[PDB]
């Protein structure tokens, strides 16, 4: 026997608040930047080359 | 007390929740309203802001607003010894003041386009089938000459010139000039300057809900543990009698 | 002169009690009163036994209606069975209050 | 002041540094959002 | 039936809908008629509480039917293929299936109403003599 | 002044919980809402039924009623 | 007690109305609309006070100004439709309040339903200044219909009037006046709102069942305050639907032109939340007497606990009552509708059927209904 | 170019053919009898709302 994955998680992180919130402090790190690159690259796919991203070229370095 | 016509909900990249607004077209609208409408309607809050907005490079929409203030400069907004150069200023008023600019429209004032996408009721849509819209005078109808008729004005009525009509411009591109095909590029235009914050608010939106999603899921999950005790309990009445 | 219209107005009644969400909870329509002072004062005159049943089926009821589940079909409150056991003490009290307000008029 | 140190409390102040240590680093991971740091950024 | 028959097309929804309302309303009462008259109610009371239910209920199937069937032919606005109906025709079942508490019934009817409804209005583009 | 030692007087009532850990946020979810939420939006929807029917009505009728007035005009008068 | 951080503190004791305090275990969703209510307030509250960081009062610039707030500022833009959009859900969650007590018997506490009244009507207030605030066509035109509506008074009305507007007109006058008055009436609110909570706070929240819970009551902090953060998650959810993808579609006007005097919509009306009234008010020929029968529709609220029939402070167990409020409710939904139409035959006809309604049903058929339904029960 | 093209197309539509008879009429009636009071506009308003929706959905694949 193993613990599930949560039962492990439980008992490295959250037994102690301490490590809990240390845990979500990392976490609200680490998710905020995989959310925008995520959550950004699935709104610009959806409105590819209208964006000026997507447009910079034409008039740009000749 | 006249029937007004009103607006298709034209096919328009942005129609959709997750839909941005195309840029080129942003672009392309852009020499539409600075040579065909620049020169009775202003955009006050606009300023010489299109950089990234509107891909115009930093040198590129600098230059633009250089030659503007040029000649437009702010000779008329009142900087005397003023030049090509500066970024900070906004988009040059037609006319000196309001009044002036009913005399060169005769008795009509050039509603700022700034906001006109968001002012009057209706949207891109109708302000494309404005433009678009121009019909024959209904039998039996008279008209004085400024007063063209146009299918979709309120009062059945407006005072407007030949708003766009086929190679009015050109585009740098080659975009293929029709009538149509440049309001298509105004409105959207338009668009932009009534509501840049929203294009780049609607790509928030699209993670707002997906951030909705997982957060309204997670709170019902923590809400229900909460809340399981309460369902859980047993309650039972057990007298001697 | 009621034969008809009281068997009819007997039946009306019927309806309006299984209709009733009362009937549903399994609270006798005495349980349903809206507690004010005079139904406050018959509520305390009440038997051990009476009140503790009271007590009971609104804990019941307000355990349902927190679940959002009602109670089995045969567990139900029949009509036919109306305890109207506040009634009689309800009656009273607003009798003796009634009394009281009278007495007071000069 | 004088009362409040003791020879005994020694064990609550080290629960309390990893408790403590704990909070300390949410806080610099709190502060380095709104603060972002290219540096940070980088890390 | 002349009456509802002016659609026009599926303008103002109201208009044909209190028709359909009526055509409803008065199949419920033939269909009360009989119903009193081959299974004796016994006590009259009941026979009004019976009436009332048939009546009703046909008369909400027909409204709903018609608002239904104009509402998608003022949306679609395709508006005149057959199917344009048939929304209505499932519908239908469906407000029969409410009063009658039931699945079951309520899902047949769906489906037969609705398929019966939709070969009304293909009769009504191919002129279909029926008699 | 103590709101949880003073509300009432219950006599013999037995409750009895289960702990949060121990149990599901949802048992048998879908079983148990499809008929709870089915069953009581029945009800709802008879006692408010009334109300939103002619809401409805009403206002196809204003729609029609206001823009027929405004549509026709001159072909009444000539 | 020693180290009961609670108690210890006089204060924090205070505190202990959220956390300990009996409530009731049955509780529909709809009593989350009161805590909802209160986050309504803060966010509006927060975000007046960076819009308000960023305005100006005056004539030439509030357009401006606002357009500035919009466009230049960073992040403004989300603030000021954060804020637009908030009112709007504001009154939606304030009219759910409201229904749930005139269903369930909460008006029963007079007490705390006079406090509730004097909010709504406060609450009312503000909106109706702070649209003027940004100075467009549609808030120009509605500040001089309403004001003026006020000088259908006989005697003082029109002087009223223009003391009020300080002056013969809505120059920048009246405009500062509107934005010192909305920024100090929310601050007010919030002692009126911790007044109702006090009274509140005495007899505790009904129920569903109508009846006395004090058999069965549940610590506020374990159970409530997780109903209370999912109920804040919904609300966000349609503040930030509404103001992220349809920003405007709520807010009917679209007028963002700024103020000509000369001007007019033809189609001048309040928002959504003032609609009812609207309507009520132009069923009346005389000016007078709409303007009486428009205090008439809000006021009419401290009425209900005296009109109360019933035995069963719960509407749950009474059919009948059921279907009458339902209709209100819709006959409400019907006038507001009427609101935003051309004030033509078609219209005026039925609002005007819709105006008796509404008055019948708060004034007469509920009534009766709470008694005959009694009368079935035999009570 | 673009747009005229497809504003025809539109009006060639059953539905538009059916409906522009109305302004057939009324362009004569109003033409003949010039004094009355009778408006040809209002008669267009529906011609137009039907030729607008169609246009609309062809006449923006048409441009840039
Ligand atoms: C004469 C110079 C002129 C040009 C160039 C011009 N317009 Fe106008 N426009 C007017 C005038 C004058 C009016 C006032 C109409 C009235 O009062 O009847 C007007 C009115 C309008 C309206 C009517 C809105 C309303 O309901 O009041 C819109 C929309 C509009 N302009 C947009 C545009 C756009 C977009 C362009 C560029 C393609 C443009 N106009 C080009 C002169 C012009
Ligand atoms: C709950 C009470 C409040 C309500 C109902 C409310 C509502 C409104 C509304 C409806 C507008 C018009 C916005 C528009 O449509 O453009 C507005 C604007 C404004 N409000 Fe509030 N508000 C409230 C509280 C406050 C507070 C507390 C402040 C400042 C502390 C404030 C400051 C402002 C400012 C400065 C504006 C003008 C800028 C703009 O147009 O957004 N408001 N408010
Ligand atoms: C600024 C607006 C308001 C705020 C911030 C507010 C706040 C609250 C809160 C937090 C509660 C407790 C929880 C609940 O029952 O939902 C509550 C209850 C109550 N409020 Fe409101 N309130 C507001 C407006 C009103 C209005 C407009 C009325 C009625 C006229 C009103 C009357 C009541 C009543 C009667 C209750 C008690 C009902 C019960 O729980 O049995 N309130 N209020």
């Amino acid at each position: 026997v193993a613990p599930t994955l949560t039962a492990r998680l439980y008992s490295l992180l959250f037994r102690r608040t301490s490590t809990f919130a240390l845990t979500i402090v990392v976490g609200a790190l680490f998710f905020e930047r995989a959310f925008d690159q995520g959550a950004d690259a699935i709104y610009e796919h959806i409105n590819e080359g209208k964006l000026w991203k997507h447009i910079k070229h034409k008039y740009e370095n000749k | 007390s006249d029937l007004e016509l009103h607006p298709p909900s034209y096919p328009w990249s942005h129609r959709g929740l997750l839909s941005s607004l195309d840029h080129t077209s942003i672009r392309r609208g852009f020499q539409v309203y600075k040579q065909v409408c620049s020169s009775c309607h202003s955009m006050d809050y606009v300023a010489y802001r299109h950089l990234v907005g509107v891909c115009y490079t930093e040198d590129e929409a600098k230059a633009l607003a250089e030659e503007v203030e040029v000649q437009d400069g702010p000779n008329e907004d009142g900087e005397m010894f003023m030049r090509p150069g500066k970024l900070s200023d906004y988009f040059p008023k037609p006319y000196p003041n309001p009044e002036a600019a009913r005399a060169a429209n005769n008795g009509a004032l050039p509603p700022d386009l700034s906001y006109i996408v968001r002012a009057r009721h209706g949207g891109e849509d109708y302000v494309f089938s404005l433009l678009t819209g121009y019909c024959e005078p209904p039998t039996g109808v008279s008209l004085r000459e400024g007063l063209y008729f146009n299918p979709y004005f309120p009062g059945q009525a407006i005072g407007m010139a030949p708003p766009i009509y086929n190679e009015v411009l050109e585009f740098d591109d080659g975009t293929p000039a029709t009538m149509s095909q440049v309001a298509k590029d105004v409105c959207t235009f338009l668009r932009w300057a009534a509501e840049p914050e929203h294009d780049h608010r609607k790509r928030m939106g699209l993670k707002m809900l997906l951030m909705m999603g997982l957060l309204l899921p997670l709170v019902y999950a923590m809400k229900r543990h909460k809340w399981s005790v309460l369902k859980s309990r047993k309650l039972a009445y057990r007298p001697p009698k | 002169a009621v034969s008809a219209s009281s068997r009819w107005l007997e039946g009306i009644r019927k309806w309006y009690y299984n209709a009733a969400g009362f009937n549903k909870l399994g609270l006798m329509r005495d349980d349903t009163i809206h507690e004010n002072d005079d139904v406050k004062e018959a509520i305390r005159r009440l038997p051990e036994n009476l009140y503790d049943d009271r007590v009971f089926r609104i804990k019941r009821a307000l355990d349902l209606s927190m679940r959002q589940q009602i109670l089995p079909k045969e567990q139900w409150t029949k009509y036919e069975e109306d305890k109207s056991y506040l009634e009689p003490y309800l009656k009273e009290v607003i009798r003796e209050r009634k009394e009281r307000e009278e007495w007071a008029k000069k | 002041l004088t009362r409040f140190l003791g020879p005994r409390y020694r064990q609550l102040a080290r629960n309390w540094v990893p408790t403590a240590s704990l909070w300390g680093a949410v806080g610099a991971v709190g502060l380095v959002w709104a603060t972002d740091w290219r540096l940070i950024l980088d890390w | 039936l002349h009456k509802y028959s002016d659609i026009p097309e599926g303008t103002e929804c109201h208009r044909k809908a209190y028709a359909s309302t009526s055509i409803g309303g008065a199949t419920g009462l033939i269909v009360s008629a009989y119903s009193i008259a081959l299974k004796p109610p016994a006590s009259f009371l009941e026979g009004v509480a019976r009436t009332g239910r048939y009546t009703f209920t046909s008369a909400a199937i027909g409204a709903i039917f018609g608002l239904t069937s104009c509402i998608s032919a003022q949306v679609r606005e395709k508006p005149d293929d057959p199917l344009n109906y048939f929304i209505g025709g499932c519908a239908g079942g469906l407000t029969l299936g409410a009063r009658t508490r039931s699945y079951g019934i309520g899902a047949a009817a769906c489906a037969y109403m609705g398929l019966t409804a939709a070969l009304v209005k293909m009769g009504q583009l191919e002129g279909w003599q029926v008699f | 002044g103590r709101q949880f030692g003073h509300l009432t007087r219950v006599r013999h009532v037995i409750t009895y919980s289960l702990s949060p850990f121990e149990q599901r946020a949802f048992p048998h979810y879908f079983s148990k809402g499809i008929p709870n939420v089915l069953r009581r939006t029945r009800a709802c929807i008879l006692r408010v039924a009334p109300p939103f029917v002619a809401f409805y009505l009403v206002y196809t009728w204003g729609t029609q009623e206001f823009e027929k007035s405004k549509r026709k005009n001159p072909a009444a008068y000539e | 007690m020693t180290n009961i951080r609670k108690s210890h503190p006089l204060m924090k004791i205070v505190n202990n109305a959220f956390i300990d305090l009996p409530a009731p275990s049955n509780i529909s969703s709809w009593w989350n609309f009161g805590s909802l209510l209160g986050i309504c307030l803060i966010l509006q509250i927060l975000t007046g006070l960076f819009l308000a960081m960023h305005y100006t009062s005056d004539t030439t610039t509030a357009f401006s100004s606002v357009t500035h707030i919009c466009r230049d500022v960073n992040y403004g833009w989300i603030i000021r439709y954060m804020h637009a959009n908030g009112a709007s859900m504001f009154f939606i969650c304030l009219y759910m309040h409201v229904g749930r007590g005139l269903y369930y018997g909460s008006y029963t506490f007079l007490e705390t339903w006079n406090i509730g009244v004097i909010l709504l009507l406060t609450v009312m207030a503000t909106a109706f200044m702070g649209y003027v605030l940004p100075w467009g066509q549609m808030s120009f035109w509605g500040a001089t219909v309403i004001t003026n509506l006020l000088s259908a008074i006989p005697y003082i009305g029109t002087n009223l009037v223009e003391w009020i507007w300080g002056g013969f007109s809505v120059d920048k006058a009246t405009l500062t006046r509107f934005f010192a008055f909305h920024f100090i009436l929310p601050f007010i609110i919030m002692a009126i709102a911790m007044v109702h909570l006090l009274f509140l706070h005495e007899t505790g929240s009904n129920n569903p069942t109508g009846i006395s819970s004090d058999v069965d009551k549940i610590p506020f902090h374990p159970y409530y305050t997780i109903k209370d953060i999912l109920g804040a998650l919904l609300l966000i959810l349609a503040l930030m639907l509404l103001v992220l993808f349809a920003p405007d579609l709520l807010g009917d006007p679209d007028n963002y032109t700024p103020a000509n005097p000369l001007n007019t919509p033809p189609h001048i009306k309040p928002e959504w939340y003032f609609l009812f009234a609207y309507a009520i008010l132009r069923s009346i020929p005389n000016k007078l007497g709409g303007v009486l029968a428009l205090a008439f529709s809000i006021l009419i609220l401290a009425l209900i606990p005296l009109l109360h029939t019933s035995k069963q402070r719960s509407m749950m167990f009474r059919p009948l009552s059921q279907c009458l409020f339902w209709a209100l409710v819709a006959d409400l939904l019907t006038l507001t509708w009427i609101g935003g139409q051309p004030v033509e035959h078609p219209y005026i006809t039925i609002g005007q059927l819709a105006s008796v309604l509404y008055f019948l049903l708060i004034l007469v058929l509920m009534p009766t209904a709470g008694t005959i339904e009694n009368k079935l029960l035999k009570w | 170019d673009p747009l005229t093209t497809v504003r025809e197309q539109c009006e060639q539509l059953e539905k538009c053919v059916k409906a522009r008879e109305r302004l057939e009429l009324c362009d004569e009636r109003v033409s003949s009898r010039s004094q009355t009071e009778e408006d040809c506009t209002e008669e267009l308003l529906d011609f137009l709302h039907a030729r607008d929706h169609c246009v609309a959905h062809k006449l923006f694949n048409s441009l840039k």
